[PDB]
């Protein structure tokens, strides 16, 4: 389940950071990267608690 | 002569995309032909060439020996007022045209259209199972041919369908008609979710309908073709 | 982490130039209600002669940064051309209202593409009247995105069905623009073109200018395969791709096999070893010598 949580948009436009770094410059890629970071932090905390 | 009916036995499974897998299970949500469907049976030999609806996909399975069936036509009104599609396979090549045709009452094999006014796309080239779809303006054809002599009905077995060609046509579709011993089956697709099993080499070997009967639902939920004794939770009504 | 040494790119051969000669240099434009559509493929799209060329009034576009355009492999780019009034240029956007944005031409919310508009007053102004441009004003309901309608029926404003009389409470849905040079900039006709495209969803044929390089194996490198990016070593593959498959995926839903777009050979990719670093010490009170353990 921890592995599979890496294929979710979490509200972004893509689930891979390599498609966010391209096609976008930092100023508006930052928000989507933030969304991905928040989702993956939540997943990590849940896994650690279990 | 009133139409006849029969039942397909786990037929019409095609590779959903162009991604390779091996020895893994996978769940997809796409248009398929439900198992144990009520498919219509036609006999062309007394004439039966009715225009049949094309709702969101047709599984066309035909058994042939002398190559009696020629092709299909696709369109809305078929009177050159709108755009029409043509796929004709004569003894040399598979002609594909997208023009306005004044189709005849009984187009068979060459009395097809009275005239061709405006043309947009053309193409000229150098047991059968077919699947046709129209999504996002793309016409997709999946096909695979396997010989059979066992029964005069539709044999029961599992065969995958490989992608053949995708034609960027992008026209409005609601109806179609075949171009003509000969018999063929017509089945309609509808949105379902399936579970597919890939073998070591990467060929589909089995499938399970996720929402056919409760046991198949549990198999789909567990992502396994074998379920042991116990009680499992599925969903909420 | 083993630092990648070289970077490689693999693209097919493309020599044709995209048919932009009849798109931007078009002698005449179609009516906006019956907007034009064109399919562009099998060409290199050089955007250095679009952004860095004749001054386009606006180049507002979302989803894809204009600078990075030349470095992505697109998927079936689309070109739509029509003419709208200067006041109507703002309506061409997702989440917009107005007669043009609701009854004429609508964009989807997740629209990825670039819209271009430039001044077209001189070529579309007549002293006697340029009435060749028609616009939609009355229609039943909001148009669905990327849908075109050319129906011309007498709209029924209220009761008393028209039945083709165009009487009271009966108006023609189509009206003609009147374009004089002796008008305002807000009313000035604008030539606007809309580009819409997909991204990494099928085998691609448009990639832009990018010089191909050689290929290396058994070394941690950065690779670009039809726009796909990743880090890992390239090795010979023992899998059996079917002639209709261009990628390979695992349980982890990450690519592990890729077919070379030039030599038609499949390659396996595996991650560079990372591990961890641990330090073994007997205490700084006794001695200072330490031993380092590179795990796994
Ligand atoms: C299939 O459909 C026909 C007509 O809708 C109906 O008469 C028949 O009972 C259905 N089932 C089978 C098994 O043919
Ligand atoms: C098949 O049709 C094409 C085009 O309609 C034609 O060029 C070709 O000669 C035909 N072949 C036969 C055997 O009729
Ligand atoms: C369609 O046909 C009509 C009559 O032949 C012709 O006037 C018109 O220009 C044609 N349009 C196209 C797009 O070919
Ligand atoms: C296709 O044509 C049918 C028949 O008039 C019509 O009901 C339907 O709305 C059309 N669909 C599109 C997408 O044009
Ligand atoms: C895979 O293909 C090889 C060669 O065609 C064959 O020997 C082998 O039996 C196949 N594997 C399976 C599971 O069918
Ligand atoms: C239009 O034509 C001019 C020469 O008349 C040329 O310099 C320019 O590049 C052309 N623009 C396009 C988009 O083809
Ligand atoms: C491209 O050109 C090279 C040589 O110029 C050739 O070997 C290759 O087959 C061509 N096609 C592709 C897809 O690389
Ligand atoms: C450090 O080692 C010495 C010699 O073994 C010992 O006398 C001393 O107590 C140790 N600890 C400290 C804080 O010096």
């Amino acid at each position: 389940t921890l592995v599979k949580q890496l294929s979710s948009n979490f509200g972004a436009i893509s689930s891979v950071l390599n498609d966010i770094l391209a096609r976008l410059d930092p100023p508006e890629a930052e928000v989507q990267i933030d969304r991905l970071i928040t989702g993956r932090l939540q997943s990590l905390q849940t896994y650690v608690t279990q | 002569l009133p139409p006849a009916y029969t039942n397909s036995f786990t037929r019409g499974v095609y590779y959903p995309d162009k991604v390779f897998r091996s020895s893994v299970l996978h769940s997809t949500q796409d248009l398929f032909l439900p198992f144990f469907s009520n498919v219509t049976w036609f006999h062309a030999i007394r004439f039966d060439n009715p225009v049949l609806p094309f709702n969101d996909g047709v599984y066309f399975a035909s058994t042939e020996k002398s190559n009696i069936i020629r092709g299909w036509i696709f369109g809305t009104t078929l009177d050159s007022k709108t755009q029409s599609l043509l796929i004709v396979n004569n003894a040399t090549n598979v002609v594909i045209k997208v023009c306005e045709f004044q189709f005849c009452n009984d187009p068979f094999l060459f009395r097809v259209y009275s005239s061709a006014n405006n043309c947009t796309f053309e193409y000229v080239s150098q047991l059968r199972e077919f699947v046709f779809k129209n999504i996002d303006g793309y016409f997709k054809i999946y096909s695979k041919h396997t010989p059979i002599n066992l029964v005069r009905d539709l044999p029961q077995g599992f065969s995958a369908l490989e992608p053949l060609v995708d034609l960027p046509i992008g026209i409005n579709i609601t109806r179609f008609q075949t171009l003509l011993a000969a018999a063929y089956y017509v089945g309609y697709l509808q949105p379902r979710t399936f579970l597919l099993k890939y073998n070591e080499n990467g060929t589909i070997t089995d499938a399970v309908d996720c929402a056919l009967d409760p046991l198949s639902e549990t198999k789909c939920t567990l992502k396994s073709f074998t379920v042991e004794k116990g009680i499992y939770q599925t969903s909420n009504f | 982490r083993v630092q990648p040494t070289e970077s490689i790119v693999r693209f097919p051969n493309i020599t044709n130039l995209c048919p932009f000669g009849e798109v931007f240099n078009a002698t005449r434009f179609a009516s906006v209600y019956a907007w034009n559509r064109k399919r562009i493929s099998n060409c290199v799209a050089d955007y250095s002669v679009l952004y860095n060329s004749a001054s386009f009034s606006t180049f507002k576009c979302y989803g894809v940064s204009p600078t990075k355009l030349n470095d992505l492999c697109f998927t079936n780019v689309y070109a739509d051309s029509f003419v709208i009034r200067g006041d109507e240029v703002r309506q061409i956007a997702p989440g917009q209202t107005g007669k043009i944005a609701d009854y004429n031409y609508k964009l989807p919310d997740d629209f990825t593409g670039c819209v271009i508009a430039w001044n077209s007053n001189n070529l579309d102004s007549k002293v006697g009247g340029n009435y060749n441009y028609l616009y939609r004003l009355f229609r039943k309901s909001n148009l669905k995105p990327f849908e075109r309608d050319i129906s011309t029926e007498i709209y029924q404003a209220g009761s008393t069905p028209c039945n083709g009389v165009e009487g009271f409470n009966c108006y023609f849905p189509l009206q003609s623009y009147g374009f004089q040079p002796t008008y305002g900039v807000g009313y000035q006709p604008y030539r606007v073109v809309v580009l819409s495209f997909e991204l990494l969803h099928a085998p691609a044929t448009v990639c832009g200018p990018k010089k191909s390089t050689n290929l290396v194996k058994n070394k941690c490198v950065n690779f670009n395969f039809n726009g796909l990016t990743g880090t890992g070593v390239l090795t010979e593959s023992n899998k059996k791709f079917l002639p209709f498959q261009q990628f390979g995926r695992d349980i982890d839903d990450t690519t592990d096999a890729v077919r070379d777009p030039q030599t038609l050979e499949i390659l396996d990719i595996t991650p560079c070893s990372f591990g961890g670093v641990s330090v073994i010490t007997p205490g700084t009170n006794t001695s200072n010598q330490v031993a380092v353990l590179y795990q796994g």
